[PDB]
């Protein structure tokens, strides 16, 4: 079968998550149920499991208290509790099921696993993004091309759909992604190619939309006059 | 130096029965006459090999099986012996060359309010080997009905809970039970005292 | 972890490249299956290697699985391109009372064709100076992501802070594109005489400067 | 393989019933010394949870069909487990029922009597109104006492009890069973075992045959009785009629030891007494039930758990808090064991401790017993098995042996009627009224006494087989026998007449075994290690053997019989025969005194 997961949000240093988990077509039974985190780029290892059917759980030596895992077993799921949410609790859970046997070894195997919740913390304040233009100089518009953009600062979080002319612009168009800072601020780039006879004709804007911050800014970018 | 055997005893969460926690012992000298002369231990019967002897024998490795039960199946930790755990869970082969510790733990495996963190395996499709583990959480098809893993009729889990509390008697108290086995097979000796 | 696996291992496509596990004896000795498990990019972990030495379904018959003694194995007969993956084993340990995976293999088959990289400068415009930030983006196109190290001077000394590297981002032609940020005060965005990027690429080194006046 | 199916749905009940019926006993014990509202609630929820899990058990085991399991013991199980009780009907039945038996425990727990001169002033039934029964001189207060006891409870719970008879009748006739008797009596049916059956009919006849032998004994006594009333009383008894219905001693006639000291044949020799001994001697009861364990591990039985020596209660903390003064004790599970006992420096407390440490150690012999293999298909044996134990140490050979009686007091033809007579005011002077309720509340749930004459036949009964006349007639608006405690909250009361006769047979059957000779009431079962290990063997069985076999193995006989109760009190029968010389020997039952 195929284990549902939910999506994506940040958290903040203490406060908890509710990581869920979903079993399609039921089969939620007769099978452990066990959480392992992917650590980015230090590996993975094992929260702990339920028996669901029990009702009884286990935990690991480092995570005893600090994480509680909960079954449901009327609506096939299972609900993790995470308190004490620091900077290295930053990954991404998935639920996997166990898969018991007796040979003499009988070591537990996880056969089916989860889409996969990640999980973040950052101190980082909801405020206005900045939009400014970009436009090329003289000398760098040594061809017949031209290389132009919109940038954006103090804006958060890093989803963020850029759209040149409300979507009227295709070809040529790039996207790139953010980076650590020293603040925890994130800032990305976009540019675009253009021929240098549609700059006396045609403008260029940037529409940015922020869903969490219900903001829109319409800005218009124009060539530069001394070079 | 000495063999890693005092974290072993005073491990803070034994396995259960179930699936316990198997160590090797290797390469090192294991003084056995500390366990005897500590006397900690309300079982401290050993077949196959004498109680005192054992310890200026020199052996290869050591394999160390911990699991708790309750009072009244230590007696069922033996050779020849049958039960709901004694062969379903851990069945001692009759050809037992080592020893079995057992000791009360009332104040550390049982709390107030009912203490199920320790399971045991209930109903089997047939009987095991020695030293294996069964792990499957697969549902014990009782009668001809294939209830395909739903709990119910002629279906019932394998793996129930146990009834550990600090305030019963002696016979269903939680006993850490400690299983040591030698092999004496065709291998250089590595573990003395 | 207790479980110690090579950090990465070389891929020669058509051969044999071995993935050991070698681990302590409470966990792989004591006699706990050593299963083993393959994440591919971006996707979650699957089952690869059960029971030990046994293949569950929907699992190529070039990966193969044996352990002896204290130390597991991974056969690999065949190295296709869709192998670059990071393979853990996982077993139980009896001193930590849990299971534990182990550190990763990173099996990565050979490839590389690459190009000479291209770099553009954007100096800022003058609306950002009111914003009481001076910023200095590094657009560079037609590169890959070995050797992106970014350095930044000022025609004096090297600067070093408020520089950061970003993992770049695929295009539609098999392209790779990535920038660098630079975040200063415009109070001394003046007082400097030129600004420069730094890309070292496979000895190919390129050089852009922008003059603000 | 029905049959295995039977024994892996019985080992997961097994397990699962043990959890929670040592999570409810851990609850009724916290509610029993530390009384307080969430007590209340943790034995309300314990227990819904536990008719719960039996209900759907019961269900899943009723599934199950009979007629292919020839095991004993797992068609045993089978039998114990298919029980439904009220929820066989409806659930609105099954509510008015238990709703009915509730109204029940209140009106009879509710028991408060108001002199007539002032309505503030009320005394209630247990803390005052048996102590001003037990210790009356007077013929008028009891009288009175009685009047307004049975004048306003009876007006309230008369419709009320026939709603609960009607109700009980049609739970029964839904159990396949045709009246609410023979589902009383099928407790005692064995099936199953060839040559040792028993069904509803042979135990009444069997029953009525020992009757008619304990009827001589009992007669002797009634006129003993009544010539000592009329000794007491000259113009209040004629010894012609029948015995005033409230001069029995206690309230519902079940104890006549109250009356004792009025009854005393031999007021110069001391009677036997130890409280001063235990009072001038700092005796607690620790070092009773120390002596206990030493006297129950001399002859065999093995001791009592730790769980017991520090789980358990022994005395109240002060007025900090409250608790119950009643004996009753938990078989907990898991090693588990704990008793309620309210002590004092007396002898009635020791006897009642006696008596519960026997009620414990039977329930510690069937300890590897499953949960369907547990206490006895009667509700009987235990109460024989502590109270043989309890006499036994009541014994003068047993106190002058643990240096409590002086060893100078003699043992003469006096003293040893006096304790016979006592033992015989309390033990056979309940069989006829525990008959006679049995065999009117069987003729009550059968159904052959119509609504309108059940008081009419209840004291025509009342004045030939008791015989116990009435100071004033009673119209059909009273219920009289529905003023008893094991019927208001459903018990049976046929388990007191076999234990009646249980533990003679225990008692000569254990003087036998230790090789005694002598006199039944001065036989002595200390120091006997055989006899112990052979009780003990059958002590260990529970209700996995029949009762039958249990007593076959014991006594020797497969039915019980009164040879041991009518040899116990031979010397008391021939000394109440050569005492009645010239007194009339019987009652009449036309005679009262309101016609005078
Ligand atoms: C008894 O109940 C009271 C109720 O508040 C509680 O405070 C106390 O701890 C209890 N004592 C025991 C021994 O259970
Ligand atoms: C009932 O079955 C059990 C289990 O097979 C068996 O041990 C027992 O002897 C049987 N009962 C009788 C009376 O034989
Ligand atoms: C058993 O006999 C001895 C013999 O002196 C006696 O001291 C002891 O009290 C007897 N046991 C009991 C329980 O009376
Ligand atoms: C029961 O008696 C034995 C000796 O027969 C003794 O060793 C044991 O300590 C006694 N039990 C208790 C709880 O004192
Ligand atoms: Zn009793």
């Amino acid at each position: 079968v195929q284990l549902v997961e939910s999506g994506a949000e940040v958290k903040k240093p203490g406060s908890s998550v509710k990581v869920s988990c979903k079993a399609s077509g039921g089969t939620f039974s007769s099978y452990a149920i066990s959480w392992v985190r992917q650590a980015p780029g230090q590996g993975l290892e094992w929260m702990g499991g339920i028996i669901p059917i029990l009702g009884i759980a286990n935990y690991a030596q480092k995570f005893q208290g600090r994480v509680t895992i909960t079954a449901d077993k009327s609506t096939s799921t299972a609900y993790m509790e995470l308190s004490s949410l620091r900077s290295e609790d930053t990954a991404v859970y998935y639920c996997a099921r166990e898969n018991g046997y007796s040979g003499y070894g009988a070591a537990a195997n996880f056969d089916l696993w989860g889409r996969g919740t990640l999980v973040t913390v950052s101190s980082a304040s909801t405020k206005g993004p900045s939009v400014f233009p970009l436009a090329p100089s003289s000398k760098s518009t040594s061809g017949g091309t031209a290389a132009l953009g919109c940038l954006v600062k103090d804006y958060f979080p890093e989803p963020v759909t850029v759209s040149w002319n409300s979507g009227a612009l295709t070809s040529g168009v790039h996207t790139f992604p953010a980076v650590l800072q020293s603040s925890g601020l994130y800032s990305l780039s976009s540019v675009v190619t253009v021929p240098s006879s549609s700059l006396g004709t045609q403008t260029y804007i940037c529409n940015v939309n922020h869903k969490p911050s219900n903001t829109k800014v319409d800005k218009k970018v124009e060539p530069k006059s001394c070079d | 130096n000495l063999c890693p055997f005092g974290e072993v005893f005073n491990a803070t969460r034994f396995a259960s029965v179930y699936a316990w926690n198997r160590k090797r012992i290797s390469n090192c000298v294991a003084d056995y006459s500390v366990l005897y002369n500590s006397a900690s231990f309300s079982t401290f019967k050993c077949y196959g090999v004498s109680p005192t002897k054992l310890n200026d024998l020199c052996f290869t490795n050591v394999y160390a099986d911990s699991f708790v039960i309750r009072g009244d199946e230590v007696r069922q930790i033996a050779p020849g012996q049958t039960g709901k755990i004694a062969d379903y869970n851990y069945k001692l082969p009759d050809d037992f060359t080592g020893c079995v510790i057992a000791w009360n733990s009332n104040n550390l495996d049982s709390k107030v309010g009912g203490n199920y963190n320790y399971l045991y395996r209930l109903f089997r499709k047939s009987n095991l080997k020695p030293f294996e583990r069964d792990i499957s959480t697969e549902i014990y098809q009782a009668g001809s009905t294939p209830c395909n893993g739903v709990e119910g009729f002629n279906c019932y889990f394998p793996l129930q809970s146990y009834g550990f509390q600090p305030t019963n008697g002696v016979g269903y108290q939680p006993y850490r039970v400690v299983v040591l086995s030698f092999e004496l097979l065709h291998a250089p000796a590595t573990v003395c005292g | 972890s207790v479980l110690t696996q090579p950090p990465s291992v070389s891929g020669a496509p058509g051969q044999r490249v071995t993935i050991s596990c070698t681990g302590s004896s409470s966990n792989i000795g004591a006699g706990y299956d050593v299963h083993w498990y393959q994440q591919l990019p971006g996707t979650a972990p699957k089952l690869l290697i059960y029971g030990n030495s046994n293949r569950p379904s929907g699992v190529p018959d070039r990966f193969s699985g044996s352990k002896s003694g204290t130390s597991a194995s991974l056969a690999i007969t065949g190295l296709q391109a869709e192998d670059e993956a990071d393979y853990y084993c996982q077993s139980y340990d009896s001193s930590l009372s849990g299971s534990v995976f182990g550190g990763g293999t990173k099996l990565t088959v050979l490839g590389q064709p690459k190009a000479a990289p291209s770099v553009t400068l954007f100096p800022p415009s003058s609306e950002e100076l009111q914003a009481n930030k001076a910023t200095l983006v590094c657009l560079i196109s037609d590169f890959y992501p070995g050797a992106v190290t970014v350095a930044w001077k000022a025609d004096s000394s090297p600067v070093k802070a408020g520089v950061e590297t970003t993992t770049p981002s695929k295009q539609s032609n098999n392209k790779y594109a990535a920038s660098s940020y630079l975040s200063l005060t415009p109070e001394q965005w003046k007082s400097h005489r030129s600004y420069s990027c730094q890309v070292t690429h496979e000895g190919s080194t390129v050089e852009k400067t922008v003059a603000p006046t | 393989t029905i049959e295995e199916q039977a024994k892996t749905f019985l080992d997961k009940f097994n397990h699962e019933a043990e959890d929670l019926f040592y999570q409810s006993s851990l609850a009724s014990w916290n509610y029993n010394t530390n009384i307080t509202e969430e007590n209340v609630q943790n034995m309300n929820n314990a227990g819904d949870k536990w008719s719960a899990f039996l209900k759907e058990q019961s269900t899943l085991a009723q599934m199950y069909p009979l007629q292919e399991i020839q095991n004993l013991t797992v068609k045993l199980q089978l039998q114990a487990l298919q029980q439904n009780g009220s929820s066989v009907l409806s659930e609105d039945k099954s509510k008015r029922l238990n709703t009915i038996l509730n109204t029940m425990s209140t009106i009879y727990s509710t028991g408060k009597v108001c002199n007539p001169d002032n309505p503030q002033e009320c005394l209630l039934l247990e803390p005052g109104l048996n102590e001003i029964m037990a210790n009356s001189l007077d013929y008028n207060e009891r009288l009175w006492a009685w009047e307004s006891w049975r004048s306003e409870v009876g007006k309230q719970l008369r419709p009320l009890y026939e709603e609960y008879v009607v109700l009980k009748n049609e739970m029964a006739r839904a159990n396949h069973y045709e009246d609410y008797g023979d589902y009383w009596r099928g407790d005692y049916e064995v099936n199953g075992v060839d040559g040792y059956d028993y069904s509803r009919g042979q135990l009444i006849e069997d029953v009525e045959h020992t009757f008619e032998e304990i009827k001589p004994l009992y007669e002797h006594l009634h006129a003993y009785v009544r010539a000592k009333l009329m000794n007491a009383y000259p113009s209040y008894i004629s010894p012609i009629g029948c015995l005033p219905a409230h001069l029995l001693g206690d309230m519902w006639g079940r104890f006549w030891t109250n009356l004792y000291s009025l009854t005393v044949p031999f007021g110069q020799k001391p009677n036997i007494d130890v409280t001063d001994a235990m009072v001038d001697q700092a005796w607690d009861a620790q070092r009773i039930f120390k002596e206990a364990e030493k006297f129950f591990v001399s002859v065999g039985l093995p001791n009592m758990t730790q769980g017991f020596w520090e789980n358990s209660m022994l005395t109240d903390p002060g007025n900090v808090q409250k608790a119950v003064c009643h004996p009753t004790a938990w078989d907990l599970g898991k090693g588990d064991f704990r008793i309620l006992m309210c002590t004092k420096v007396t002898m009635d407390d020791f006897l009642t401790a006696h008596h519960e440490m026997g009620h414990i150690q039977y329930d510690m012999a069937y300890a590897a017993q499953p949960f369907l293999l547990r206490n006895g298909a009667n509700e009987g044996f235990h109460e024989a098995v502590g109270e043989i134990m309890s006499l036994s140490a009541a014994t003068p050979k047993h106190l002058k042996s643990i240096g409590l009686l002086s060893p100078d007091f003699q043992e003469d033809n006096e003293t040893e009627i006096n304790f016979l007579l006592k033992q015989a005011l309390t033990i056979v002077g309940t069989l006829p009224f525990t008959y006679m309720l049995e065999k009117w509340r069987w003729m009550v749930f059968k159904g052959e006494i119509p609504k309108d004459q059940w008081m009419k036949k209840w004291w025509e009964m009342k004045r030939e087989i008791v015989g116990v006349v009435e100071p004033v007639p009673h119209d059909e608006t009273y219920c009289d026998p529905a003023s008893l405690f094991h019927v208001s909250n459903d018990y049976s009361f046929i388990r007191y007449y076999t234990r009646t006769l249980y533990q003679f047979q225990f008692q000569e059957a254990l003087c036998q075994a230790a090789k005694h000779e002598g006199p039944l009431h001065k036989c002595d079962i200390s120091n006997s290690t055989e006899a112990g290990q052979k009780l003990f063997n059958m002590l260990r069985l529970g209700k996995s053997e029949p009762w039958t076999l249990a007593l076959e193995n014991v006594v020797g006989a497969k039915n019980m019989n009164v040879r041991p109760l009518l040899n116990y009190f031979e010397p008391l029968f021939t000394w109440l025969k050569d005492q009645n010389k010239n007194s009339f020997v019987g009652w009449s039952t036309d005679w009262s005194p309101y016609a005078d």
